[PDB]
């Protein structure tokens, strides 16, 4: 009855964000209790970002500008999110002072040297409103919250006239092994790759570029013999991150083969798309690609409007 | 009397 | 002078001697041909030899001064001891040969592998020699207990002396009581138990099979395996119970009627005792056809 | 029937059926592995002949068992590799494509896709691409994973095998190998059951091996009968042929496991075919039908193909020489008259009347495997008609039967189909050069005949067809022991076995390593391994509690060490077993564990020799000044290696002193 889909990609790529977007558009919008719960999630995300960037500053031995905030920094090291609660007054001022500190700002601008959530800037801009006790996060805040997903999670859903069940899976290397059991009757595969992953290395490995791992995984998935009868769609996510990363980072250093002009977001996107589509072994196969940004509802709407039609045309029964 | 042959 | 006579009928003596001669002409030849015909083979040969010597030794000498009407001993003082020693030794040999043959059959049928080492093949010859030696060793009292005695009141008549238990009736009683248990009860119980368990092991096979002669062969096997114990009972118990009625009963009960009845019981018991010597090659033939082939050929 | 024959039959049948679901319990003797200190000698013994390579051990049944057991329980790195190899080998034995498809998909998912997704796959890219191209094209050949097998073998040859060697399971392998190399069979090692056949120089009995419980057929040849008929050459050629054909895995020939001889008998231990010969079954069942005879013809053709591939000519092919197994499959049994035609084609007239080829009867004309095809034609004619194409024994005299050279087979169409008639025409040609199997491809020429057009020969090799006759399970399937009879011992009276006669059979005894290892693996490998583990644990605990460990790190420069018995005096107990240590400069000797003491420096060694004492072989060390020591080792490998290494130390020490 209902067709089975997979959302595949390396960790942090953005699969769960697309699941949230699909639920929001063609499902049930999140309720007040949902946002109340997500408040705490946003709080621990902010705490994790603060701790990670302080640890990065320490490892990189970058001096601080504010001596007083150093005390707060120590307090930051003492905060533990296992026995977590709502944000408290003594922490909001310290976080604001740290974020306003130019030294840690430069450290974050150098974020390529360590792992960090892409939502850090958004929450930092939010500041008081998010940290305000009267926290009423909007759909954007809920979408821009990071919660590492693990294990196979089937998400039943249906279109306006057809039923298409999705499957969200983890992207961490240790967890990918668990996909064996979700390939039983795949009707079409959606693959997510972070356009901005070209600069950051994996989390599980600090020496392998994320883009190389993503390309290897895409090749491995296409090489699967039993997917020959299933369509594949390559969602190029996080274009809004890449349009700034390229402006701030040169794609030549990561992949020198991209000899195109610098600062051209469209050129870099086209180069990445060509590089990924080239990995297919046999040209008779067709690969559909769509630039997108899971954090924007309109882009997901537009992409899905055609993805559903393509899937329906692919499977006539 | 008494037997003599065992 | 003539107070020590026995009045058993002469015709009874003639009939007894005729039966003895028939049993002799049977056994003396059958057991010898069996011994020539031949681990169980060694035990069968030993038993056949024991039967053959029993017939060759006990029957003739007893046929005149014991199994006849003349009371005076005619084999001399040395004969008084030799005759009884040989008789006891041959009786022990037969009983222990039967026990060992039952043991060997048990080992072969229930312990097929370890029997090769425990029996140790050619060492079974030494084992049968050992059983013969033990039989000869257990009959020493028959040498120094059955000696010539001057029993007649006159003391100088033509038959005043005769071979009799020298020692007092108490010692004769105790020696005979140990003899019966060491020669009848122990071999009897060993044979009965081992043959019963072997018959059980054959009956389980018969039930499992339940062939043209396999069923018949096993049925006859169990039949003979029981008939062996029945024949042991019949042939041996009368002898030992007669010896018991001799030794245990003191002078108080003895009377001429019971005296003569015991004397006839002597003929009956000895006939039963000698029947066992002949019974063996008969059953051997009735059991195995392969043995019968050589037995009739030779 | 008599009681004693019936009991023999019952005992034989019960021993054949006893504890069939638990073969380990069928044994009555117990294998005693040497102490774990044996490896110090056995590793050098095997290394000196290059038998401790990965290919050598991994190709042995016990070696593979122990290596797999080590990998899957004591080295996590090699666990996935051995699991993958074992799964591939299980896959290779799937015959049907439908099942093999799902098997291949499961294997690929479990041992390739998961690892590749995790990026943990170490295997090459040629193998990955080959396999994926084969699956995507929906192909599942039995050799699909062969590149993966090769790469697994390459991976295991590395540090995994060295870690195995330094482990204690290589010590267990050395113990089992010492047990294997120290086999000295005598008639007391087998439980000999009733007779099942007689002929030639001897007889045949069913028997059970004591220490493993496996049922065998024992063929005992009397040395006196061999001498009386001047058959020593035939007796030795029989062993040669049995060892030649047993070296393999053909399921259509009765293979030999052990050969040994007593002072009076030569003995071969062969596969037990309790189903009985095919002549017995032909007498009972009567003449077979063509569809029934296809099975026997195909199996016999494969067996003859095997023998001819080994350049053996089976000059005696009768329905009587074909033995049925428990399930009804046939094997060729009696290799007494077999000959080797590679060196020089035979010319003697050997065989059975009515089955000998015309070129075998012709005087002085050489012949090759050719004769087996004429004998096969005659055998099939008998199976379908009850007698040879020419007059049987009761129909004509031997010479009249031999007149086959001057006539032709009737080729009765009333009883044979046209294809069968063509096959028998081809097999029963007088002239050799135009006979089936006598030209061109040999056996392949017969296998492609129209008579076998509807028969897949690979399925014949795997024995997937239903036999046309299943021998009864509750019967011996042989003539009564009385019918078989026995040879007349009086015939050999006046025959003396001189030393020159026994010298012929000096090297007769033989054991085939693969057969013994397969028997041990089937029957008692696990039981003896677990027991020995318990004994070693007890010994180690006792040593730890009371001290006096097995060795003090074997010194600093010890070459070898192990138990030997010192001798030399009749006035004391002679089996003085004590632990010896060998160093380049001396041979240390230690008691129960208190302390060692120097026994000889190698400068003293005048010479190292061997001697025979008390039915045992002992070394003889001659010492400067006329003194001597006698050392008796516990096994043949020990003796060989101790002699070799003592000789090496002595020679090197004297050369240095020179
Ligand atoms: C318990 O056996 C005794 C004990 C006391 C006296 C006689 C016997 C005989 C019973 C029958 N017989 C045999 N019995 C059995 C049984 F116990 C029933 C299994 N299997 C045999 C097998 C062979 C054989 N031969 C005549 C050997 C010829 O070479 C005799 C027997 C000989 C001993
Ligand atoms: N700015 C931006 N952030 C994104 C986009 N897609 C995903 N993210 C963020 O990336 C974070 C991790 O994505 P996640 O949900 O874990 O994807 P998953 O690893 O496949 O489950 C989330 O907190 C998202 O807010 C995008 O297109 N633009
Ligand atoms: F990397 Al994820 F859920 F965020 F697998
Ligand atoms: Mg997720």
């Amino acid at each position: 009855r209902e067709l089975k889909l997979l959302l595949l990609g390396t960790g942090e790529s953005g699969k769960s964000t697309f699941i949230k977007q699909m639920r929001i558009i063609h499902g049930s919008g999140y309720s007040d209790e949902d946002k109340r719960g997500f408040t705490k999630l946003v709080y621990q995300n902010i705490f994790t970002a603060m701790q990670a960037m302080i640890r990065a500053m320490d490892t990189l031995k970058i001096p601080y500008k504010y001596e007083h905030n150093k005390a707060h920094a120590q307090l930051v090291r003492e905060v533990d999110v296992e026995k977590v609660s709502a944000f408290e007054n003594p922490y909001v001022d310290a976080i604001k002072s740290l974020w306003n500190d130019p030294g840690i700002q430069e450290c974050y601008d150098r974020r390529r040297e360590y792992q960090l959530s892409d939502s850090t800037k958004y929450y930092l801009n939010d500041l008081d409103r998010v940290a305000d006790p009267a926290y009423l996060p909007t759909q954007q805040d809920v979408l821009r919250v990071r919660v590492p997903t693990t294990g196979i999670i089937e998400y039943p859903f249906d279109l306006q006239s057809v039923i298409f069940r999705m499957v969200d899976v983890g992207g961490q290397r240790s967890e990918r092994r668990k996909w064996i059991h979700c390939f039983e009757n795949v009707t079409s595969i959606m693959f997510l790759v972070a356009l901005s992953e070209y600069d950051q290395v994996l989390v599980e490995s600090d020496n392998e570029n994320r883009m190389e791992e993503s390309k290897a995984l895409f090749r491995t998935i296409i090489t699967y013999p039993w997917f020959q009868n299933s369509s594949v769609i390559l969602f190029l996510n996080k274009k809004d991150l890449l349009e700034e990363k390229i402006m701030y980072s040169h794609l030549v250093d990561y992949f020198p083969e991209y000899d195109g002009p610098q600062r051209d977001a469209q050129a870099a996107r086209e180069f990445i798309l060509k590089m990924f589509v080239d990995l297919n072994p046999d040209s008779d196969k067709i690969i559909y690609s769509h630039f997108t940004c899971a954090t924007d509802t309109e882009n997901i709407r537009f992409v899905f409007a055609a993805v559903k039609d393509t899937i329906l045309q692919l499977n006539l029964k | 009397r008494r037997p003599y042959i065992l | 002078s003539s107070e020590l006579d026995v009045n058993t009928d002469i015709y009874s003596k003639v009939l007894v001697t005729a039966v003895y001669l028939a049993l002799f002409v049977v056994g003396t030849v059958g057991n010898t041909v069996t011994a020539f015909t031949l681990t169980v083979h060694y035990h069968l040969g030993s038993l056949a030899l024991s039967d053959l010597l029993t017939l060759l030794l006990a029957m003739p000498v007893e046929l005149y001064n014991f199994i006849w009407v003349h009371h005076p001993w005619a084999f001399g003082d040395a004969g008084c001891r030799g005759y009884y020693f040989l008789r006891d030794a041959c009786t022990y040999a037969t009983a222990l040969n039967v026990a060992s043959l039952s043991v060997e059959r048990y080992l072969a049928i229930c312990h097929p592998f370890k029997a090769k080492t425990l029996m140790s093949r050619s060492r079974t010859k030494k084992f049968i020699s050992a059983i013969w030696l033990a039989s000869a060793l257990l009959a020493v009292p028959m040498l120094f207990t059955m000696g010539e005695q001057n029993r007649s009141a006159d003391g100088q008549h033509a038959g005043g002396l005769v071979c009799t238990p020298t020692i007092h009736t108490a010692t004769v009683k105790v020696v005979i009581q140990v003899n019966t248990f060491m020669s009848f009860i122990f071999p009897m119980v060993v044979i009965s138990v081992l043959n019963t368990i072997i018959a059980n092991k054959l009956t389980v096979m018969v039930r499992q099979a339940a062939e043209p002669g396999r069923v018949q062969a096993l049925r006859h096997g169990v039949r003979v395996l029981r008939a062996v114990v029945i024949a042991f009972v019949v042939c041996w118990l009368p002898y030992h119970v007669r010896r018991l009625m001799f030794c245990y009963i003191s002078d108080e009960q003895w009377t001429p009627f019971l005296y003569d009845f015991y004397h006839y019981f002597y003929m009956v018991t000895n006939a039963l005792f000698y029947v066992s010597s002949t019974i063996n090659p008969i059953l051997y033939n009735l059991v195995s056809a392969n043995f019968r082939h050589i037995f009739l050929a030779t | 029937a008599d009681l004693e024959a019936v009991l023999a039959d019952v005992s034989y049948l019960m021993a054949m059926e006893k504890s069939k679901a638990t073969p380990a319990a069928r044994a009555s003797k117990k294998i005693l592995l040497p102490e774990p200190s044996i490896r110090s000698v056995m590793q050098k013994y095997l290394e000196d002949r290059g038998e401790v390579t990965f290919e050598k051990i991994f190709s042995q049944k016990l070696g593979y068992l122990l290596f797999r057991d080590f990998c899957l329980k004591h080295l996590e790195e090699a666990k996935p590799l051995v699991e993958f190899y074992e799964e591939i080998k299980k896959y290779e034995k799937l015959e049907t494509e439908e099942e093999r498809l799902v098997c291949s998909r499961e294997i690929f998912d479990t041992y390739i896709m998961k690892e590749l997704l995790a990026c943990s796959h170490p295997f090459s890219k040629s193998a990955i691409e080959h396999v994926q191209g084969h699956l995507v094209k929906k192909q599942v050949p039995p050799d699909l994973f062969q590149p993966y097998i090769e790469e697994i073998c390459q991976n295991l040859r590395g540090d995994v095998f060295q870690k195995f060697i330094e482990s204690d399971k290589f010590t267990r392998f050395c113990q089992w190998k010492n047990v294997e190399l120290n086999i000295h069979l005598t008639m007391n090692d087998f439980s000999v059951h009733r007779i099942i056949g007689r002929g030639g120089f001897g007889e045949v009995y069913g028997c059970r091996k004591a220490d493993t419980g496996k049922m065998y057929a024992m063929k005992c040849l009397d040395k006196k009968r061999i001498k009386m008929k001047q058959g020593e050459t035939l007796a030795l050629n029989e062993r040669i042929m049995l060892s030649l054909v047993s070296t393999g895995d053909c399921p259509f020939i009765v293979c030999m496991s052990y050969a040994f001889h007593t002072p009076d008998k030569l003995s071969f231990i062969l596969d037990l075919m309790n189903g009985g010969d095919l002549h017995y079954h032909l007498s009972q069942h009567g003449v077979f039908s063509e569809p029934d005879m296809i099975f026997y013809a195909a199996e016999i053709i494969l067996g003859l193909e095997h023998m001819h591939n080994r350049f053996v000519v089976y000059r005696d092919l009768k329905p009587a020489n074909i033995l049925l197994d428990e399930h009804g499959h046939v094997r060729i049994s009696d290799l007494g008259l077999a000959c080797d035609f590679s060196k020089k084609k035979p010319h003697a007239s050997v065989g059975t009347h009515g089955y000998m080829a015309p070129e075998v009867l012709q005087k002085g004309v050489a012949y090759d495997s050719s004769a087996d095809w004429f004998s096969l034609g005659c055998m099939l004619f008998k199976l379908l008609r009850g007698h040879s194409p020419f007059r049987q024994h009761k129909t004509k005299d031997k010479h009249e039967i031999d007149r086959m050279t001057l006539t032709m087979a009737v080729e009765l169409p009333d009883s044979f189909s046209p294809e069968l008639r063509s096959l028998l025409e081809g097999l029963l040609q007088r002239d050799v050069n135009r006979r089936l199997g006598c030209l061109g491809r040999g056996a392949q020429e017969v296998k492609e005949s129209p008579f076998f057009r509807d028969l897949d020969w690979q399925m014949v090799f795997l024995q997937k067809y239903p036999p046309p006759l299943i021998p009864p399970r509750g019967e011996v399937n042989a003539a009564d022991a009385f019918d078989i009879g026995s040879f007349d011992e009086e015939d050999t009276k006046g025959i003396k076995l001189l030393d020159s006669d026994q010298e012929l059979y000096r090297n007769f005894p033989l054991t085939i390593s693969e057969r013994w290892q397969q028997e041990v693996a089937e029957t008692v490998f696990d039981t003896i391994n677990a027991e020995t583990d318990r004994l070693e644990a007890r010994k180690k605990t006792k040593n730890k509690q009371l001290g006096h460990e097995e060795d003090y790190a074997l010194g600093k420069d010890c070459i070898m060490h192990g138990y030997m018995s010192k001798m030399g005096n009749p006035f004391l107990t002679q089996w003085q077993r004590r632990y010896f240590y060998l160093f380049p400069n001396r041979l240390e000797w230690r008691g129960e564990g208190e302390a060692p003491q120097s026994l000889l420096t190698m400068e003293e060694i005048q010479s190292v020799e061997e001697t025979q004492i008390k039915e045992r072989k002992c070394l003889l060390l001659k010492i400067r000044g006329g003194k001597q020591f006698v050392l008796q080792c516990d096994s043949d490998p020990e003796l060989v290696q101790w002699k070799k290494e003592l000789r090496d130390a002595y020679r090197e020490a004297q050369q240095l002193v020179q």
